[PDB]
């Protein structure tokens, strides 16, 4: 139902307030630091 | 006749090989078991092809006509050179550098060239990887960022930059690089980019910490994953809108394209990143396991599954553009549609796909010279299909928004890129251990120095070095990189190795101690590959690169905004300054030979 003139313009979305991308990459780094510390701790105790 | 020409009493004797199987020393790794193994060769094989390097031209030099010269090439020279490095391998017992150097240690040059070829390799690479993570992270939400335009600071319309082009392409060359309109000119770090590589080069440290002990369990689910994913991919790209429209598009061959050799020149090129060859690699996986394995067997495993991950790829990627394509067209011939209706206010269902011609006919002999105000476009199929995206836009451009015009985007899009990423890691794995091996082989490192101080200072130094790319310039970089990394030096390598195994050494020899080792004398095909069909072959085209790089062009499409007819391909040719980079990769393998000449030469006297 189009009126050859008037278009719409008020579609404005706020959806991601967080930018999720970031706190995926924080857990992902959060998991490698963990799993390096336990892996150079197990190196390291070959005693 | 005893065809020793002066090389024995040195190399690793066969009564050496005999006392050293029947007591197992250790201070040597070694494979929990010979699953472990394959698994890890089918890893490097499998990540070091089917990841930028094999979809990419084989969608771009047209497909089929690209898919049977490198399935012969691969038949006539891949297993060759597979079996002669695996079993080149498990009888001099140590690394790349060690294996060329204690046979004829005047040279001892290609180790050190496919050291540093390995080096480039990896320094390019895992910034794909890096791209892959982020494309990765974005995901995990219903409306992806690259399905919709951000709106300007107008709040009414899009961006010109995001409406001319596709949201895809805004965010991958802005959103994502930020990619400049100069060559010459960077930009800030790209923040975003620089946490990404970090984490990658984390991750892949941390996987590789300790070597091979690691990585053994660490392929145990990254060279496996990137099956069964793949798979059911097909079970999709299959029976949605395009079932035997790309794959027959596929099928049916070029004769046009085949009389052109350059796709030749890069089919051979392919093979030896689909079978890891010119590397060190494979060499140091086949010196670390015992010295009764059938290396035949192996190595024909090995090709026929690499054959068979290679048409399943292909046939996938064609499918996924046939159904884009069909969809591209489908859209056109609707706007064409709804153009004549809206023009001459025809009823909305009484024109349809089939009686589209003999309607517009009939309109413009009804009302002639008002139909003439209308703009008509052309759109068929096989112009679509035909289509060919430069650099990496295959994924990043072609299989994400297929993937959004899929009904649940999201988790195709987190699988897939899952995928992506496990080869690329296979592949890293691949090309890591090929480094440092040889820098704990050239034997200069103080005595107690453990291999993680080592590994962590060669991953700092990659990444410091491999910084670069992170700039606003880097797409432009690592793709003059790309376009020189790989092919002769590669050419070269191989060269050497086959000169060294015919005239050096011996095949004799080579026969005698296979046969001694496993038994299972090779067949005539073998010995006609290694004497002139293979040597041949891959000179031939070696000297076809050469005489052929001298008439290609040089230049690359660039994002330049600012610029009429934008949504187009832009080249403005080289800098001046640009092509002494590429001497770096020149010359490399030569320099030690007359060197070492000069060496013995005047040093005796
Ligand atoms: C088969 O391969 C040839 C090899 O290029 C294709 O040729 C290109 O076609 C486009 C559009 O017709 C032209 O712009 C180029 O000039 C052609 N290439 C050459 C040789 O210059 C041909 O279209 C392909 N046909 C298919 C896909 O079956
Ligand atoms: C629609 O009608 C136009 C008339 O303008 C068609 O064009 C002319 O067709 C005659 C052939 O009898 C040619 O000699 C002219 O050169 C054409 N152009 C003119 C007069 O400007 C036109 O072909 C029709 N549109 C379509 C379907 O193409
Ligand atoms: C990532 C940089 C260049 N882009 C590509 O290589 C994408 O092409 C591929 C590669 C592998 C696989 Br499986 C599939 C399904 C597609
Ligand atoms: C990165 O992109 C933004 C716009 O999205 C731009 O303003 C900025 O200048 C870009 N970064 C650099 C160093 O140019
Ligand atoms: C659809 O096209 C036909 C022939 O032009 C004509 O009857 C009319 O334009 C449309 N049909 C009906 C029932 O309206």
């Amino acid at each position: 139902l189009e009126f050859l003139g008037i278009q719409p313009t008020l579609g404005p979305p706020n959806q991601p307030p967080v930018s999720i991308w970031l706190i995926v990459f924080g857990v992902v780094m959060g998991v490698i630091v963990v799993g390096i510390v336990i892996l150079i701790f197990t190196g390291i105790r070959d005693r | 006749v005893l065809p020793n020409p002066g090389l024995d009493a040195r190399i690793p004797s066969l009564a050496e090989l005999e006392t050293i199987e029947q007591e197992e020393a250790s201070s040597r790794p070694k494979w929990d078991n010979k699953a472990q193994y394959m698994l890890t060769c089918l890893g490097f094989c499998v990540g070091l092809g089917n990841v930028w390097r094999f979809p990419y031209l084989c969608q771009s030099h047209g497909g089929g006509a690209f898919m049977i010269p490198f399935l012969i090439l691969l038949v006539l020279e891949g297993i060759p050179l597979l079996y002669l490095e695996f079993a080149i391998g498990q009888r001099l017992r140590r690394g790349s550098l060690g294996v060329w150097s204690s046979i004829h240690p005047a040279l001892k040059g290609l180790g050190l060239a496919s050291m540093l070829t390995s080096f480039m390799v990896g320094l390019y690479y895992n910034t794909i990887i890096s791209w892959i993570m982020w494309y990765l992270f974005n995901s995990f939400q219903e409306p992806l960022p690259w399905s919709d335009c951000p709106l300007n600071e107008n709040q009414t319309g899009y961006v010109d930059e995001c409406a001319r082009s596709s949201p895809v392409d805004y965010f991958w060359y802005r959103e994502t690089l930020n990619i400049s309109t100069s060559i010459s000119d960077s930009g800030s770090i790209q923040w975003w980019m620089l946490l990404c590589l970090a984490c990658a080069w984390s991750v892949l440290y941390m996987c590789t910490i300790r070597g091979i002990e690691t990585t053994g369990k660490a392929v145990y689910i990254t060279s496996t994953l990137p099956y069964v994913v793949l798979t059911i991919f097909l079970i999709r790209g299959l029976t949605l809108k395009g079932a035997t429209n790309g794959i027959v598009f596929l099928f049916t061959p070029n004769v046009t394209e085949l009389a052109q050799p350059d796709t030749w020149l890069d089919a051979g090129a392919q093979v030896f990143f689909s079978f890891s060859l010119a590397f060190g690699g494979l060499i140091s996986f086949s010196s670390y396991n015992s010295v009764h394995n059938n290396c035949e067997k192996d190595s024909v495993i090995v090709s026929i599954i690499n054959g068979f991950t290679s048409v399943y790829v292909a046939i996938v990627v064609y499918s996924v553009i046939g159904f884009r394509a069909t969809q591209r067209y489908d859209d056109c011939f609707s706007t064409n549609i709804l153009t004549l209706i809206n023009g001459f206010d025809l009823p909305e269902g009484n024109v349809t796909q089939e009686n589209f011609v003999d309607m517009q006919q009939r309109c413009n002999a009804s009302d002639p010279a008002a139909y003439a105000q209308l703009v008509f476009q052309t759109c068929d199929i096989n112009a679509f299909l035909s289509e060919a995206v430069e650099g990496t836009g295959l994924a990043f451009i072609v299989f994400t928004e297929a993937i959004t015009k899929m009904p649940l985007s999201p988790l195709w899009s987190v699988l897939f890129f899952i995928m992506l990423f496990c080869l690329g890691l296979s592949s890293m794995f691949g090309n890591m251990e090929g480094v440092v091996v040889p820098l704990q082989d050239l034997r200069v490192i103080p005595p107690k120095w453990p291999k993680e101080v080592l590994t962590g200072l060669i991953c700092l130094g990659t990444f410091l070095i491999g910084f670069i790319f992170t700039l606003n310039s880097g797409q432009y970089w690592l793709s003059l990189l790309d376009s020189y990394a790989g092919s002769i030096p590669l050419l070269i390598i191989a060269f050497c190795e086959m000169f060294s195994v015919v005239y050096v050494y011996g095949v004799d020899r080579f026969n005698k101690d296979i046969e001694f080792m496993i038994g299972h004398k090779p067949n005539i095909f073998w010995q006609v590959t290694w004497r002139v069909v293979s040597p041949l072959l891959m000179l031939i085209i070696f000297l076809f690169f050469f005489v052929v790089e001298v008439s290609q062009e040089l230049t690359y499409s660039i994002w330049d905004p600012g610029y009429e007819e934008f949504p187009k391909s832009q080249k403005i040719s080289y800098p001046n300054w640009v092509y002494v980079v590429v001497v770096i990769v020149a010359g490399v393998p030569s320099l030690t030979i007359p060197g070492y000449a000069i060496y013995k030469l005047i040093r005796n006297h």
